[PDB]
RNA sequence: GUGAACAGCCUCUAGUUGAUAGAAUAAUGUAGAUAAGGGAAGUCGGCAAAAUAGAUCCGUAACUUCGGGAUAAGGAUUGGC
RNA sequence: CUCUUAAGGUAGCCAAAUGCCUCGUCAUCUAAUUAGUGACGCGCAUGAAUGGAUUAACGAGAUUCCCACUGUCCCUAUCUA
RNA sequence: GCAGUCAAGCGUUCAUAGCGACAUUGCUUUUUGAUUCUUCGAUGUCGGCUCUUCCUAUCAUACCGAAGCAGAAUUCGGUAAGCGUUGGAUUGUUCACCCACUAAUAGGGAACGUGAGCUGGGUUUAGACCGUCGUGAGACAGGUUAGUUUUACCCUACUGAU
């Protein structure tokens, strides 16, 4: 598509405004306010700094991000005591959810404080993707761990990049291997620090870990946010900051909420979110789920096609079993939209995305469909 | 009801003190775990 | 119950009294009455076939 | 328009008497548009994202 | 904005779900009201061929749902007399869509037309195939 | 306490009573103000 | 006799023809009904009523403890000679 | 480290038949919804045989919505014992 | 709840077109308090439905006066209760709150009109679950479910009839 290889390219030449609230310099600062005084201006320039890009770029509407400050300094205390500072990423879109930009913050104290990518579920992808997948990671040269959380994986069914194809056990000794020396002398234990987003498995991952429930699901409303550390393993503790989003970019408004970004259960506008699962799905695979029977496309009677549209979905799904509404019965499009968008997160509606490269993306994406079924024969 | 045994009555359904009861007692309190050493689910 | 082709409520306590312009039940019909303005369009006559 | 502010307390006031206690700048976006005097007779107040 | 008509018989109350003769997507209008109705305790305003009603569309386009737009009455089940003498009456209920001045956002009517809605409302008349 | 929903009145009260009439021929209450310079006519008639 | 039927309806053997009656046809009732166009706007609430119903043939979803759900839904046919 | 002679709500679940403030807040359904559903949880006063959560089937149990239908209504009229 | 007086000041430059700080005199019994006079050998105790009449402190309609009244549209005031004052989603609601039409959707009274006129959703019997409190019987004017609504033929009143 033309549109698609034009608004690729607009996005990076703006990636560098972006950057974070920093904490300038503070060196003794004994105070009752002028550490606080001192802190406000870096986010409040900073806030200033991400309001010139609305009048830069038009339609260029992005990713929600955390306005309120004490949130920022939570990511403050996590990135400052951890030598190894972690990025959680979905896999279903790598590019981003990682930001390449909090890495530039990394190694202003570094050390050699280092950068790690670690991204889940990559069974559910396929073999062939992941082979794709890995040229893109070492070409920017940062970080690619892909693992899946299971103690025991059903995967059922030239070494140079197909060796770290393979994703990782439920092993932690690929956190192990970076790091040999703390970088504080005194404690023996070292430490790592987990950033990621909510509604990616920053605390599905490493309740996993501690098996002890820890880091349980996201905070309250009225607290300032918290922050926790829990202690697994000979030699290393666990760090996570309260889980918060990073301003990178965002494109057409309808993937963001397609993906985890904002929540389904608050949306409205439902008919480009559902506009993006009809195309990016084939007509069999729903038809082998549900079973729907969609077909309706009018099919030679006003165009040519056998693309689906955002209406004929949502009606012909809740045609089915239920789901009408009051006064009069026209199929109640908006209540089907919840159990749709869930079902694309939860990945019974998986789809995989194009790799990047420099502005290009392709018309024919690559694709996985079973043919089997426990119902289809 | 409360005249029918000693675990009736209530606005609701509990019994309200300890359900063990001693080896001494009468005819009549007897009624629930009789001369427990031990009780619940053992270990 | 007891019949619904009625008046529920025939008056109030004070006056203890039912007035005379409520709605009751009596003759219907066989009543003088006036109608103007008709309008007469034929005067025919007898021995006129 | 006027909004009535809890200097305080940090409350927002509603048209009749409420006092629904907000998070400054993430939905007092969603509380307002109550209070204005226009209502849905405006086309499809298809996007709204106040600026700083 | 609507001009003298001779009464006739009331065929549409509040509620009723009459067709959509235009080509305007809207399949069929819910009658929630009838401009310059009158006023009477428990009764329901009712319509008739010719009236100008509220309505929304209960199926059709989605863009056309969820607001409430004004209506044009083109035909009538319920018997009505005319003047010259003759009962008549259609075989199913109608309506044609417009904006508060009268002029019509559709294109062309399908079905005939009644007489008396072609002779009160200009832009109707236009765009009718038959009328009566 | 008042009405609770207003509405006109069933009926009208110059009409009062009903009572059955006196005969079956009624009565000629009033006849037309009289015109002395116009000729000898009469004023009402009697049909079935 | 009809029918799947000791169902409902009409008949033979057997039994009864007893329950205060006559004349009129106002309202308001009780019991049984029908309705133009709209179709729950009535109402605390589809309360009461209406619609579907026997059989034969095609056709039957989510879900499921895999037994069910099921007469699912939905759509045709029916006399006489 | 420590105060109350023990221990400090774990797995789950929610304005629930259990939430005072309260017609909670945000979506949604509707022309309009103190009702209904999906979420969110410092929960006045949810919580694990004083059993917790989930459930096919079953119900003259409680609740909201739709299709078919209709004198429940617009708005009353008529007939029979 | 409603109406006066007095004037500092607002009304881009002016006290009273329209508004009225600081004070002060009143009316009303549709709020809510206070009191215990009448009824405990019982006045059937919410709300709606149905129907008639009354009040003016007037939303609409008639004719008028004033304006910071050019017209249009409006605001203030007079005579005036003759005549109108609604259809729906939610809740048991009165109240409230929206959507829509309209000339306009004014406020009230009559034993907080009206149960031998109704319905029984609610409250306030007995059944039952939950929450907190109580060692316990039990408690809650906290939440949710299921629960019989009787008689007129007498007199007067009224409507018809001798």
């Amino acid at each position: 598509n033309e549109q698609r290889g034009n608004l690729n390219a607009k996005q990076r030449a703006l990636a560098k405004d972006l950057i974070v609230p920093r904490r300038p310099e503070w060196n003794e600062g004994m105070s009752k306010f002028q550490l606080d005084r001192q802190e406000k201006e870096a986010f409040l320039e900073w806030r200033r700094k991400l309001a010139h890009l609305q009048e830069s770029n038009e339609d260029l509407l992005l990713t929600p991000f955390e306005r309120n400050i004490e949130v920022w300094k939570q990511l403050w205390r996590v990135v400052e005591r951890s030598d190894l500072v972690v990025q959680i990423v979905d896999a279903r879109n790598p590019l981003l959810f990682r930001s390449v930009d909090l890495e530039r913050y990394v190694k202003e104290s570094d050390d050699r404080k280092a950068n790690l990518l670690l991204v889940n579920k990559a069974d559910l992808l396929t073999k062939k993707q992941r082979i794709a997948w890995a040229k893109y990671f070492i070409s920017k040269n940062i970080s690619f761990t892909f693992y899946s959380a299971l103690r025991a994986n059903q995967l059922l069914e030239v070494k140079i990049l197909s060796i770290d194809q393979l994703e990782e056990l439920f092993l932690s000794k690929a956190p192990n291997e970076p790091l040999l020396p703390p970088l504080p002398g005194q404690p023996p234990l070292i430490n790592i620090g987990l950033v990621g987003y909510p509604n990616v498995g920053k605390s599905s991952t490493i309740n996993s870990l501690v098996g002890a429930k820890k880091v349980s699901v996201s905070s309250t409303p009225g607290k300032t946010k918290h922050f926790q550390t829990i202690k697994l393993s000979d030699s290393v503790m666990l760090c996570d900051c309260p889980g918060l989003v990073f301003p990178n970019f965002a494109y057409n408004k309808g993937e963001l909420v397609c993906n985890g970004v904002l929540p389904i259960d608050q949306l409205r506008d439902y008919i480009g979110p559902a506009g993006l699962v009809a195309e990016r799905i084939p007509k069999y695979y729903i038809e082998a789920i549900y079973g729907i029977h969609i077909q309706t496309k009018s099919r030679d009677e006003g165009g040519n096609g056998d693309i689906p549209t955002a209406q004929e979905l949502l009606v012909a799904y809740a045609r089915a079993r239920g789901y009408m509404t009051q006064g009069y019965g026209s199929a109640d499009e908006p209540r089907a939209s919840r159990y749709i968008l869930k079902d694309y997160v939860n990945g019974k509606l998986l789809y995989v995305n194009p790799p990047p490269h420099l502005e290009d993306d392709t018309p024919y994406t690559r694709e996985e469909c079973e043919e089997f079924n426990k119902d289809l024969y | 009801n409360p005249v029918d045994h000693p675990h009736g009555g209530g606005n609701h359904q509990h019994i309200g003190k300890a359900s063990t009861i001693s080896r001494g007692a009468v005819s009549g309190q007897k009624a629930g775990l009789i001369a427990a050493r031990r009780t619940g689910l053992l270990r | 119950h007891r019949g619904l082709r009625k008046v529920a409520c025939i008056g109030a306590w004070h006056p203890a009294h039912v007035m005379w312009s409520v709605a009751r039940a009596g003759q219907r019909g066989y009543h003088s009455r006036t109608s103007i303005n008709h309008k007469i369009y034929r005067v025919g006559k007898g021995d006129d076939e | 328009a006027n909004i009535s502010f809890c200097r305080n307390c940090e409350r927002f006031l509603q048209p009749p008497g409420q006092w629904i206690r907000a998070e400054l700048e993430s939905r007092e976006l969603l509380a307002i548009c109550l209070r204005r005097l226009k209502g849905l007779t405006k086309v499809r107040l298809v996007d709204a994202s106040f600026i700083w | 904005a609507q001009g003298t008509k001779f009464r006739i018989s009331l065929g549409l109350p509040v509620g009723a779900i009459m067709n959509c003769a235009d080509n305007s997507g809207a399949r069929n209008l819910y009658i929630i009201a009838v401009k310059g109705s009158g006023s009477r305790l428990n009764r329901l305003p009712a319509a008739s061929l010719g009236d100008m009603v509220m309505a929304t569309v209960k199926k059709g386009k989605p863009e056309l749902r969820k607001k409430v737009m004004p209506a044009i009455v083109v035909r009538q089940a319920k018997s009505w007399r005319r003047r010259d003498g003759v009962f008549l009456y259609f075989e199913d209920n109608a309506g044609v869509i417009a904006n508060p001045k009268g002029e019509m956002k559709g294109s062309a009517i399908t079905g005939p037309v009644g007489k008396e809605c072609a002779d009160l409302w200009p832009r109707v008349a236009s765009n009718s195939g038959v009328v009566v | 306490s008042h009405r609770k929903y207003e509405a006109p009145r069933h009926g009208h009260l110059g009409f009062l009573p009903r009572k059955r009439a006196a005969s079956i021929r009624a009565r000629v209450k009033a006849f037309p103000k009289d015109d002395r310079s116009k000729p000898v006519a009469l004023t009402s008639f009697l049909g079935y």
